[PDB]
């Protein structure tokens, strides 16, 4: 069967920009060749057919190109609407196929984090256990680092972390860190704090309490 | 107006079956195919079925595990998966061919686990916090299957919300949700996450109350 490559994860392009991307078939296809956009939990939609033709009602700003075995997608002027993931397909041939997908990243300006901490909840200390949550919101670019301490050390262990998809508005990423502890492992020490580098501080950003208070 | 409606989510056990609908409306029923398509956190072409002529042709990777057939009275594909298991956890949508029309997605989950609803904890800011904004937020946690939904005052606060991937460990899944709102609205109006669990048929509330 038919291996669809595409070899980019992650294409990063500003708005208004143009960005490629593209899509290699292990043996020749011709141009039975499709792709789709996907937004998350969104069925696919046709962009582009018969490896050049737009599907209707498609903006005039996608076009598709290539035969053979190497294909191309270009979107003209991105706008925010873009933001999706994009995969190519062939059906030269059976079984179709599908590339694994390349997921557009909409380039903005910096932007620091809104860190916040949270002390376990009274309801959650009952049944024995103990979360400390911290929250990491509307910041670009995407790499940021959390580090956890508690009376001034660093703890992994217990450490879970979760992060949205890019902001389809604003084009900002935001983190959850959340640190599980039991109840007695949390009762036994006091400051708790949630730091954050990234490149927009030359000092990291620091959100503490202190269990006592 | 073509639409495609797939029937909703199911959570079954290893080594039984489940039958996908894919219910059509607004054309010809005998007069375009539907294919089904696999999508695992990529996309699998299964294979498709011809109403009118009733040809059915499967990918061969998914012939011993799929049984595609139709009804014409009714306008509705079916999917039948057999002798599931983990590997069969994933979303299935329907698609006509040729035009771009396909169902919204059906989860499987495959899992010996028992459905379990979440336990919600508010998030308040610490006692000795604090500017013009304040964020509170909702710990969702211990829940199987997914997925749940969070709203914020029933959907009111619809700006500043961030409800965060789940992550699942022994059996049950955990996801925070943040809201940020103006701190002349709380505490002295009420912030509420809503929690809905479908596949328990729960929903609970909780409100964020000062610490
Ligand atoms: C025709 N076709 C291959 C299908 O319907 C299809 C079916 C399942 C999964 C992907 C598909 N891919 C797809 O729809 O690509 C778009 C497309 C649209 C029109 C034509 C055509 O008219 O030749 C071909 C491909």
């Amino acid at each position: 069967d038919i291996v669809m490559t595409q070899s980019q994860k992650f294409m990063s392009t500003s708005l208004g920009n143009r960005v490629s991307v593209t899509c290699k078939a292990s043996q020749n296809v011709g141009t039975n060749v499709a792709w789709f956009q996907q937004k998350p939990g969104q069925s696919p939609k046709t962009l582009i057919y018969s490896a050049s033709y737009r599907y209707s009602g498609v903006p005039d700003r996608f076009t598709g190109s290539g035969s053979g075995t190497d294909f191309t997608l270009t979107i003209n002027n991105v706008q925010s609407e873009d933001l999706a993931e994009y995969f190519c397909q062939q059906y030269n041939s059976y079984p179709y196929t599908f590339g694994g997908g390349t997921k557009l990243e909409i380039k903005r300006a910096d932007a620091a984090p809104t860190v916040s901490i949270f002390p376990p909840s009274s309801e959650q200390l009952t049944g024995g256990g103990a979360s400390v949550v911290c929250f990491l919101n509307n910041f670009y670019p995407k790499d940021i680092n959390v580090k956890w301490k508690i009376d001034g050390s660093e703890r992994q262990n217990g450490v879970l972390n979760s992060w949205t998809d890019q902001d389809s508005k604003d084009s900002t990423y935001s983190m959850s860190s959340t640190l599980t502890l039991t109840k007695d492992e949390y009762e036994r020490h006091n400051s708790y704090t949630c730091e954050a580098t990234h490149k927009t501080s030359t000092s990291p950003i620091v959100k503490s309490f202190n269990r006592n208070e | 107006q073509v639409q495609l409606q797939q029937s909703d989510a199911e959570l079954v056990k290893p080594g039984a079956s489940v039958k996908i609908s894919c219910k059509a409306s607004g054309y010809t029923f005998t007069d375009h195919a539907i294919h089904w398509v696999k999508q695992k956190p990529g996309l699998e072409w299964i294979g498709y079925i011809s109403p009118g002529n009733g040809d059915i042709k499967y990918n061969e990777k998914f012939k011993g595990k799929a049984t595609l057939t139709a009804d014409k009275s009714s306008s509705t594909a079916y999917m039948q998966l057999n002798s599931l298991t983990s590997e069969d956890s994933a979303v299935y949508f329907c698609k006509m061919e040729y035009l771009d029309y396909w169902g919204q997605g059906t989860t499987l989950t495959v899992s010996s686990g028992g459905t379990t609803p979440p336990s919600v904890y508010p998030l308040a800011p610490g006692s000795a916090a604090q500017t013009n904004s304040v964020t509170l937020g909702c710990l969702v946690k211990g829940y199987f299957p997914e997925p749940v939904t969070v709203t914020w005052n029933s959907g009111s606060l619809s700006s500043g919300v961030h409800t965060f991937p789940a992550v699942l460990q022994s059996d049950l899944y955990t996801l925070s949700s943040s809201v940020t709102v103006p701190s002349s609205t709380w505490p002295s109006q009420s912030v509420t996450c809503n929690v809905a669990h479908p596949a328990s048929s729960t929903a609970v509330d909780k409100k964020i109350a000062p610490a």
